[PDB]
DNA sequence: CAGTCCCTGTTCGGGCGCCG
DNA sequence: AACGGCGCCCGAACAGGGACTG
């Protein structure tokens, strides 16, 4: 006979066809023994945890670990075998808070519920297939079995439960004080109002009775009535909050995993330290597969981590929003593919900074990846604040205007204005729409055999000029490049350019600047020194003017 | 007093589960709004994470319409319950709304809010309203009745519809009328003056029973098509015949009559890309033969209804849009070009979500079916903004190809 | 006409950071 | 040695289209 608590239950059924977990226990330390005890008998006394006999054919082992700086014990079931077995539960939780997203608030508190899945209860129909023994001894007492009548902390289910139950539990108290924000992540409660000091304390303590209905206790311990508050990783300031003072490991020698924290620290520091870059050192965790491997740091990714760390000392902080002032986001290009920027409403004082490095598809320009690097801002903003920030971008509006209206592909970005910051993002080269008149045509083509790996690549022209190149281990696609890139170097500073490749065609025409292919690198250089090219496109094996010719060469 | 239609899922098909993404602050107040007068009306309920599906939702505001509408993205959802609205209730497509010369379309979804919803089936309309920042965890509901742009609703609803707008056919035996989704279309012969009072009259007729005050007009008669033209010049040179030589090839894999031989002799050597050449006797044959096979229709070319439709977009530039309709590929059964859209000249974006729109219309007059787009654009780039621009209540099927223009076929 | 190749694209799961 | 959430950078597995060979 146990009460039921305020809480209103939610239903969890189980995956059909499929029983409960039958998992033998894990030979523990005694140090756990005499840390487990004490507390299946506290919580059968608070109701929390009742005792079952042998009608429960049900086992599942448990441990435990100390908590992150606290005297008190935590302890965790390894329901994994439960999980597999159990329904899936759709997760209420979208995402995590950001403190650039708190509004200017003259009185603020942070609560923490004390026992958070210990008091919202488990289904009844459910509590069943929860059983697990305690054994006083390790080996001598059997030790009575018990069970679970709230959320054991470990069950897939029980983060989404006690999320929807707070929410349930806060709805009437929100209703009644509409002024009054309340952050829920989790257990943590951010509590903030524009009331005085005073009248702060009176809604605060009416909101912890309001949860004392229900049995949720808010105790003291945890109870912050006074900046700096500690509130998801963050330092809470009236007028500004910074990240918890990051640490940086220093080793002498460099492993692998030491690198992927390093590497980690560095993303979650990208957020308000501006300029932080990560190219090189993740450039170190590539092709090895072996986490206990030491890597000796190269002369780039030496210097990109000492240029990290005195960024580092001095010390940094971001704003609060304000919705009566503008969203602005600013960009600069930081080279190698990578990108910084900065979102403020106010100059130079910033919200926050983050970084965009990616590097997709072999062959792009900085236009492409300042258009993806807009957009990553945009969403990230819209997460954030709910709206499109006004951008400042490193990018003549001459030179966006002729990239996008001449694209094949739809592109956009959203309201922005050029910044006149070095380094400018611009179009390295422009091909021409019609031949040029006066320069010579180059034919080319190249092919390979498929066996041998062998092939030719080379051009006639109008004039009379011809090449053939023997190439070794190539395939097709790379015939048809060398034999552009033969081309251009035989050339004039004016060139037309006819090739059946739809493949090299389709990789010059979006004008890229950097390529993963040191071949494609080649010809951009080439394509950089001219000063007009013409490429135009035939179809192969069709007898059309000098492709038809060039074609006999090659093959 | 309804009993609920039973409605099952397809063999072998669990609920949708799709995640919600992030709303702008005016799209999250409103659907706040809409939601809390729904739940009042009992249209919702709330729901825990015992459900373990969901399905994205956002808002829209129509064309020339400043009130906030509701929308769910309930693309997964229906096809996932296709043996339903296909087989079982099905609504048969009108021949002759594509031949009428004016056709309203009345959004009619708000009385998919009077049947209920079987009881077994609400589980997977279930939904999720984000917060800005995370403040709040996801407010999660669900449909007690027939939910808005769900392809089962106006299946359901259809026998109660056939009721209501039977008085309004026997009064007027010329006038045709189909329902797609939420949406109602009207078609007439009538003038745009006697059309519009009728139009008055088949409202008044459903009043008697929140955008039933709105009629968005469409003219199918004046739909044209953009058929593959060939360019003509007073000289040609020698890039020129190379890129016709070029379009022609591609155009015999619709065409197989189109001939080349005549214009490829022409450029017999190795020759300057703009060197003039003078068109022989023969090569001015061939190319007026060709002329006239762009204009015969191409052979065996008919509709399936059992094939999906497909739609291709090219960006033409310039505020140009082209686009060909097909289910087996070079048996297109439309092609069509869209010019000067809103967002011409600035938004790429807002166009092609125009053109989308402007398709997918065309789609359901002639056949009755939403295409699946093959979109040019990057599938970051169109996930970003799409929903900012779109003034549907339907949502079509689409992918993101990357086809550079290596000849110019549908717009010279 | 199939069956491959070459190439480039996306999807996903794991590594790390961080929150509870 | 647990659960859920979001972010990054990584590689293996997979899909799809030109192009060549039987
Ligand atoms: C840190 C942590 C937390 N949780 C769940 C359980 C309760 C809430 C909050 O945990 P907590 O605040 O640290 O401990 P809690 O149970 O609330 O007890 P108190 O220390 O607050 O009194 O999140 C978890 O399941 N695993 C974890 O590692
Ligand atoms: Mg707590
Ligand atoms: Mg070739």
């Amino acid at each position: 006979m146990v009460p039921i608590s305020p809480i209103e239950t939610v239903p969890v059924k189980l995956k059909p066809g499929m029983d409960g977990p039958k998992v033998k226990q894990w030979p523990l330390t005694e140090e756990k023994i005499k840390a487990l005890v004490e507390i299946c008998t506290e919580m059968e006394k608070e109701g929390k945890i009742s005792k079952i006999g042998p009608e429960n054919p049900y086992n599942t082992p448990v441990f435990a670990c100390k908590k992150k700086d606290s005297t008190k014990w935590r302890k965790l079931v390894d329901f994994r075998e439960l999980n597999k077995r159990t329904q899936d539960f759709w997760e209420v939780q979208l995402g995590i808070p950001h403190p650039a997203g708190l509004k200017k608030k003259k009185s603020v508190t942070v609560l923490d519920v004390g026992d958070a899945y210990f008091s919202v209860p488990l289904d009844e129909d459910f509590r069943k297939y929860t059983a697990f023994t305690i054994p006083s001894i390790n080996n001598e007492t059997p030790g009575i079995r018990y069970q679970y009548n709230v959320l054991p902390q470990g069950w897939k289910g029980s983060p989404a439960i006690f999320q929807s139950s707070m929410t349930k539990i806060l709805e009437p108290f929100k209703k009644q004080n509409p002024d009054i924000v309340i952050y829920q992540y989790m257990d943590d409660l951010y509590v903030g109002s524009d009331l005085e000091i005073g009248q702060h304390r009176t809604k605060i303590e009416e909101l912890r009775q309001h949860l004392l209905r229900w049995g949720l206790t808010t105790p003291d311990k945890k109870h912050q009535k006074e900046p700096p508050f500690l509130w998801m990783g963050y330092e809470l300031h009236p007028d500004k909050w910074t990240v918890q003072p990051i640490v940086l490991p220093e080793k002498d020698s460099w492993t692998v995993n030491d690198i992927q924290k390093l590497v980690g620290k560095l993303n979650w520091a990208s957020q308000i330290y501006p300029g932080i870059k990560v190219r090189q050192l993740s450039k170190l965790l590539r092709g090895t597969k072996a986490l206990t491997e030491v890597i000796p740091l190269t002369e780039e990714a030496e210097l990109e981590l000492a240029e990290n760390r005195e960024i580092l000392k001095e010390p940094v902080h971001g704003v609060y929003y304000d919705p009566s002032k503008d969203l602005i986001a600013e960009i600069q290009k930081q080279g190698q593919g990578q990108w910084t920027y900065q979102i403020y409403q106010e100059p130079f004082k910033n919200l926050k900074t983050g970084k965009y490095a990616r590097m997709r598809g072999a062959h792009t320009n900085d236009v492409k990846q300042l258009t993806e690097a807009v957009q990553k801002i945009t969403t990230e903003s819209i997460v954030i604040w709910g709206k499109t920030p006004k951008f400042k971008l490193p990018i003549q509006k001459e030179t966006w205007e002729t990239w996008w209206t001449e694209y094949w592909q739809a592109t956009w970005i959203p309201e922005w204005e050029f910044v006149n910051t070095p380094p400018l993002v611009k179009l390295w080269y422009q091909l021409e729409k019609e031949p040029i008149v006066g320069a010579e045509t180059f034919y080319v083509d190249g092919a390979a055999n498929r066996e041998t790996k062998l092939g030719k690549a080379g051009y006639v022209t109008n004039k009379g000029r011809q090449k053939v190149v023997p190439l070794t281990n190539t395939t097709n696609q790379k015939t048809e490049l060398q034999a552009i890139y033969l081309a251009l170097q035989d050339s004039g500073l004016e060139v037309n350019i006819v090739t059946d490749s739809q493949y090299a065609l389709g990789i010059i025409q979006a004008q890229p600047d950097k390529s993963e292919s040191e071949l494609v690198n080649q010809i951009i250089e080439q394509l950089i020194k001219k000063e007009k090219v013409y490429l135009a496109w035939v179809p192969a094996h069709k007898g059309i003017g000098g492709n038809e010719q060039v074609d006999k060469l090659v093959s | 007093p309804i009993e609920t239609v039973p409605v099952k899922l397809k063999p072998g098909m669990d609920g949708p589960k799709v995640k919600q993404w992030p709303l702008t602050e005016e799209k999250i107040k409103a659907l706040v709004e809409i939601c809390t007068e729904m739940e009042k009306e009992g249209k919702i309920s709330k729901i825990g994470p015992e459900n373990p599906y969901n399905t994205p939702v956002f808002a829209i505001k129509k064309k020339d319409s400043t009130k906030w509408r509701k929308l769910v993205d309930f693309r997964e959802l229906n096809k996932r319950t296709q043996d339903f609205w296909e087989v079982q209730l099905g609504i048969p497509h009108p021949a002759g709304l594509k031949k009428k010369k004016s056709v309203t379309v009345l959004d009619v979804g708000d009385a998919y809010f009077s049947v209920p919803l079987d009881e077994d089936f609400r589980k997977y309309t279930a939904f999720t309203i984000p917060s800005i920042n995370n403040e709040t965890p996801g407010i999660r509901y669900q449909y007690n009745v027939l939910p808005q742009g769900w392809k089962g609703s106006p299946a359901i609803f259809q026998s109660s519809m056939t009721k209501i707008l039977e008085p309004f056919k026997k009064q007027n035996p010329d006038i045709v009328i189909y329902q797609y989704m939420d949406d109602l279309y009207v078609g007439s012969d009538l003038e745009i003056g006697q059309h519009r009072t009728k139009i008055e009259e088949l409202r008044q007729h459903l009043l008697r029973w929140p955008f039933l005050w709105m009629g968005y007009e469409l003219h199918p008669d004046k739909w044209t098509v953009q058929p593959i033209v060939l360019p003509e010049k007073d000289s040609w040179t020698v890039n020129d015949i190379q890129k016709l030589v070029g379009k022609l090839n591609w155009a015999s894999q619709i065409y197989p009559g189109i001939k080349v031989r005549q214009l490829s002799k022409l450029l017999r050597g190795t020759k300057a890309l703009t060197e003039v050449i003078p068109l022989t006797e023969e090569a001015e044959l061939e190319l007026a033969e060709n002329r006239e096979i762009l204009k015969e229709p191409v052979h065996g070319v008919y509709y399936d209804p059992s094939k999906d439709l497909i739609a291709e977009i090219q960006k033409q530039g310039q505020g140009q849009w082209t686009y060909q309709i097909y289910q087996e590929p070079f048996k297109n059964l439309k092609t069509g070009k869209y010019a000067r859209m809103r967002g011409a000249h600035t938004n790429d974006v807002k166009q092609l979500t125009e053109a989308v729109q402007k398709i997918t219309t065309e789609s359901i007059v002639i056949w009755g079916k939403t295409p699946k787009f093959k979109l040019p654009i990057q599938k970051e780039t169109w996930e970003t903004w799409w929903t900012e621009y779109w003034q549907a209540t339907w949502i079509p099927e689409w992918e993101f190809v990357n086809t550079p223009p290596l000849v110019k076929l549908w717009y010279q």
